């Protein structure tokens, strides 16, 4: 696969780190340039990284459940930042508790995320979606 | 303040207190005079320290869940359910992560958003924002002892509020509530800030008020070798005792091999008592907590019970004073009260099915304990050497030089060099030693054990095996075998 | 026929065969010449005896549920579910209770009622009524070995049909499928009829067809002392081997104390092998089956998992070849396919969380194994003496005189004199000895163990303790503690 | 009272015996004359024993699940035998599988059973109901 850049991080006051390490590994292994801003990252850090590195996509991981709060607004800041149409993915354990998944996907897509992923999503799924979305399968 | 492993004087502590209490307006509700009299009026059945003493005496394992939501009444209703329908022996209150990062502003927004949504948008109970008045309403609504469970590098204000609120245990420590839970907090600062939390319990104990402290054993919950985890808990026990803590629960997270796990808990308890006594703390009451599998869970609820109950059996046979309950919702999200009572009932049934049973000694067990104690001694020995006798300074230097190294810790003060992996019987071992100061004999035994895995699986031991092990339990087994 | 522990001649067996096949019109479907060729064409993956050998070679515990319903298609659907969604290693077909009493008229009626009702009104699969053509349809529809699981004093026709049906294991024996399952059948006649079932397997093995046999270990599933249960299994293994059986699974029902349970299973395997070899049976392949708690279950499904998985852990650590899965519906009724697969999933997850782990030797274990073998040997020695070297006659006489005596058996040939009760660690012991032929030392060790319970509970050991123990697990714990 | 007599057994092709031992012991301890015909008992053995002992009630235990078949018709044989009005109790695990209990209760009352008990019924409940029904509380 043709090389592309993504920003990877864990948003808000979330300190979960193992998924981040694995996602970095698997996306790197698939030929992406992974810009990993790591844990406990506010929106602004994702956006800064995207601009500095001219990222093709931003993958927001949220494990701790408060991402329903923390994820609101990123699309707007990205547009204000000059990142119109950038791919925005969100995955992990993105709401507090077991919820009806179609409800959760619509909540985050209405928030401006291109793709919304449920608990236990394999990296390979997001890698396929990202290749397809960047027209590089 | 300079970091030294020395009890703070009354004056030092009071100065810090006047600063800490200004960090949120609820700090104005903390009156230590009024608080000691409130605390002394709590019945013994609702004092965490006292009840642990009782549990030790009876040789029973007590079951404790995790639990917390944003709104006060909802939180209370949840704990009451876990008490009544679940059968819990101790109650938590799991603090939300905004609190943990001292973002009470975000807590407040989250409280409002939860009210509006009809459900919790916080992953815990914001105790600083609910203040002493709210924390006391929690205690008064239940009939079990309460403990703050969380992961907060700067917990000073929280601690003043929950203890004045009648909660008679605080989990945490300067290593264990930093390295798994923060990226930018120096080890020196969290050790100092946890000295405060310990010092506050010391004050209370000087007044005749008994309050439990529990170092967080499982750390990142991800293939932590017993000897690294035990060195951290022993250290936090010693640092707490210096500030005057008298009731301490040391903790261990399940690795999954029953003999390794029982060896780990017994070595932890035994070496904690040994170290306390060797350094002159002779009035410390020590208990143990075993945490059920803190790694990724399988999503299927029946498999989840397989993990919950096997873990409990190990705790039981280890003679754990306490077992922390996992739920069938673990892979998905914060459990509903029903999923939680399910986990507690499954756990308590297992314990009751094993009443009085203990793993007998064997050669296998004695050998594993000897390995664990030796590894742990290597680390502690080096820490004291680096601090020139002062274990707190030695901890800072251990982290700086990678003598103490916690797997996958987000802390940038963590070396990230040591790498764990399972051996052919599922025991967690050292794959890459980094700067952990083991002798060649100790390294050789880890290598020997791991080679048996290589031989059996037909592949060299590697970081791919590490990844396989990280996923194994969620995919249905302990060891990440090829396929 | 006269009962002697001697292999039936070919002519004897054939003569009995022609009588047995006339007991229901599906008997006409059994052709031994045809059945041998059918059996030889089954793949090794679907042969129970051959898969047991593999499991023993691999050091793994295999999981097998219980399952059966009245109608053929539904029964297949159910087994396919347990296979596919449950992950079962072996498949049962649980035979309905009318079949077990040779009432095929009632079987037919229940098939009809089940068809009308859209649900099974039989508590199992009517194998005789479905005949060889139905049992073959079942085998053909699944991908795993099949075993008849039931409880039938006169199982001769059932055995002819299921084995011609391609089912490569038959559970039972002349004691274990009499005394727990019958009132009026002499021990002579059930032993004669089980010699048939064993001789039939003997025939098949003489033709190179490998078929497992499994004596039913747990018997009444109600506080059966390990030494009494093992004496029955060893006896049934010996009487099977004399008729030519070559692949035997001896079984044991969990009592609840892990060390007692592991000691029982190991003693069972070791003494069975020892006895077979002592009597000249030198080519018998012996495996073990551990049954999860066969007494009353708690109605709460989460508590049921606590029982299922602690039981599995014991099995795992015992090194059991096979474990029989219980379900969260056990207290209530025959499990739905869903409840059954939950049981299997929970079980297999526990096994996989414990891969290659075994309980190491300890003095505690050593002591308990020595007790159990001595107890068992007392019984067996007496049986051989009473039979004047003939174990089949010795069994008849042992029952007549209370030397072998199964707690709570309905059989009017069971003395019902011996009384079991648990000791203070939950081990099943002898409260009243009846005519069980123990030495004073053996009796005094049981009394000593039981006095420790009296002291701890502050009440004399008694039948009231027995009743408490009968109810304890359903009420949430192992030992029937006061209030 | 005046030593009341009950026939106690387990119906059909059912061999479960532990409940029976306990029921016998509990009802005996409550002051009843228990005529225990034991397991694997057809309907006609309940009726014969009730005739010979002039029993006040027949307690039918059914644990193995086929009681739904086995239990049909007892009331009519009892009437035909001259036992009109005899109290008929049924309990244990009387249907195959977990079912909605009010539906099950109804089905057996329809069969002519005076009282119908769910899995896990303590004998004390049956003892209290029987003393009430026989006006000997
Ligand atoms: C290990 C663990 C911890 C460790 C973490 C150590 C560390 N620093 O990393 C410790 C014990 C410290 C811990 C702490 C807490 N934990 Co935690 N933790 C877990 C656990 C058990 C496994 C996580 C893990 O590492 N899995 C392994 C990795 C490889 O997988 P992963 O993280 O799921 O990531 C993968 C997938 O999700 C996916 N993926 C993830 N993000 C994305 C993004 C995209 C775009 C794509 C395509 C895919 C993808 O691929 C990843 C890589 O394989 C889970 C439960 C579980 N899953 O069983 C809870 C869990 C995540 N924790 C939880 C919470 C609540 C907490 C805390 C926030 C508690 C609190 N109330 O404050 C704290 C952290 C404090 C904070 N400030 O955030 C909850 C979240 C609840 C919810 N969302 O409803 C969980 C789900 C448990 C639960 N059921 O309650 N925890
Ligand atoms: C022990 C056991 C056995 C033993 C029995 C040994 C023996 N001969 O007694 C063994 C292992 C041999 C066995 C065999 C089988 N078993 Co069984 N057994 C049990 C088990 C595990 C506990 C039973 C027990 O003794 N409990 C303790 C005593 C004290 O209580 P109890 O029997 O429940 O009786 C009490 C109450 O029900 C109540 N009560 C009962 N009757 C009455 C009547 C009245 C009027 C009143 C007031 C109260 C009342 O008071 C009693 C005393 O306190 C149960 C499951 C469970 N409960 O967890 C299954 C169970 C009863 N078995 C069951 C079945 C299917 C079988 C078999 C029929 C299998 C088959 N397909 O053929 C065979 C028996 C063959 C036959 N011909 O009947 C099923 C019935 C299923 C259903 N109804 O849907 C159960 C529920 C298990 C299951 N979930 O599948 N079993
Ligand atoms: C660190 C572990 O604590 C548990 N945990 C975290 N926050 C909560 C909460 N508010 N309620 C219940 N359990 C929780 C999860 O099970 C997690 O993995
Ligand atoms: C003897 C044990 O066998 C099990 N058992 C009996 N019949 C069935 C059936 N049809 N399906 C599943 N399990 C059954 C029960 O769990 C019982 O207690
Ligand atoms: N130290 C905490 C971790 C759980 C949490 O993050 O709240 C505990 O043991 O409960
Ligand atoms: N012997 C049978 C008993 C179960 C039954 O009665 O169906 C088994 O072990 O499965």
């Amino acid at each position: 696969m043709e090389k592309k850049t993504i920003v990877l991080g864990v948003i808000g006051s979330d300190c979960h780190a193992v998924g981040n390490k694995i996602l970095d590994h698997a996306f790197t292994n698939a030929g992406f340039n992974v810009v990993n801003i790591g844990v406990l990252s506010p929106q602004e850090n994702f956006i800064k990284a995207a601009i500095e590195t001219k990222a093709d996509a931003i993958l927001v991981s949220s494990l701790y459940g408060q991402g329903e709060i923390d994820c609101k607004g990123l699309r707007q800041k990205c547009d204000e930042a000059g990142l119109e149409g950038i791919l925005l993915y969100v995955g992990g354990n993105i709401v507090v508790g077991k919820q009806h998944w179609p409800d959760v996907e619509k909540r985050f897509k209405d928030m401006g995320y291109d793709r919304v992923y449920a608990p236990g999503t394999p990296p390979e799924v997001g890698i396929a979606d990202l290749k397809k979305d960047l027209n590089i399968e | 303040m300079e970091l030294k492993n020395k009890k703070w004087t009354d004056e030092e502590f009071h100065k810090q207190r006047e600063e800490v209490l200004q960090q949120w307006p609820t700090g104005k509700e903390v009156d230590l005079q009024e608080a000691v009299d409130y605390l002394k009026k709590i019945p013994a059945e609702k004092n965490f320290a006292e009840k642990l003493v009782l549990a030790k005496k009876k040789g029973i394992t007590m079951a404790q869940p995790r639990a917390g939501v944003a709104l006060l009444d909802e939180h209370i209703e949840l704990l009451r359910y876990l008490q009544d329908e679940g059968g819990a022996d101790f109650l938590p209150s799991t603090i939300d992560a905004y609190t943990r990062q001292n973002r009470y502003d975000e807590c407040e927004n989250g409280i409002k958003e939860s009210e509006k949504a009809g459900r919790s948008l916080l992953n815990g109970f914001p105790g600083v924002n609910f203040g002493v008045k709210g924390c006391r309403k929690v205690l008064e609504a239940v009939n079990l002892p309460l403990q703050a469970r969380h992961g907060t590098p700067d917990s000073r204000l929280l601690a003043e509020i929950i203890h004045a609120g009648g909660w008679t245990s605080n989990e945490g420590g300067g290593i264990s509530y930093n390295v798994p839970y923060a990226k930018n907090v120096t080890i020196e600062k969290s050790l100092l800030d946890w000295q405060y939390c310990d010092r506050l319990v010391g004050f209370y104990e000087e007044q005749g008020v008994h309050i439990n402290r529990e170092p967080f054993g499982p750390l990142t919950g991800t293939l932590v070798p017993p000897s690294m985890s035990n060195a951290v808990g022993i250290t936090e026990a010693l640092l707490a005792a210096e500030q005057g803590v008298k009731n301490i629960t040391v903790g261990y997270g399940e690795c999954g091999n029953m003999i390794q796990d029982i060896a780990a808990l017994r070595c932890l308890e035994e070496q904690t008592n040994e170290y306390l006594k060797a350094y002159g703390y002779n009035d410390v009451f020590v208990t143990t907590v075993f945490h059920q599998w803190m790694g990724g869970f399988p999503q299927d609820e029946s498999k989840a019970f397989g993990v919950i109950v096997t873990a409990t059996t190990i705790a039981a046979l280890a003679g754990a004073t306490k077992v922390i309950v996992k739920t069938p919702h673990e892979a998905i999200g914060i459990p509903t009260k029903e999923a939680n009572a399910a986990g507690i009932k499954a756990t308590k049934m297992a314990l009751n099915m094993l009443e009085g049973q203990r793993m007998p000694m064997s050669k296998e067990l004695e050998t594993e304990m000897a390995v664990i104690k030796a590894e742990t001694k290597c680390i502690l020995d080096k820490m004291f050497e680096l601090g020139k006798g002062d274990l707190a300074i030695g901890t800072v230097k251990a982290f700086e030089t990678g003598v103490m190294d916690i797997p996958f810790g987000p802390s940038k003060y963590n070396a990230g060099k040591m790498m764990p992996v399972r051996d052919n019987l599922g025991c967690v071992r050292y794959l890459e030693f980094g700067n952990v100061p083991f002798t060649e004999e100790i390294k050789n035994y880890n290598r020997e054990r791991l080679q048996e895995r290589a031989k059996f699986e037909g592949r060299d031991v590697s970081f791919q095996m590490v990844i396989d092990d990280i996923f194994a339990v969620g995919k249905g087994r302990l060891i990440g075998r090829p396929e």
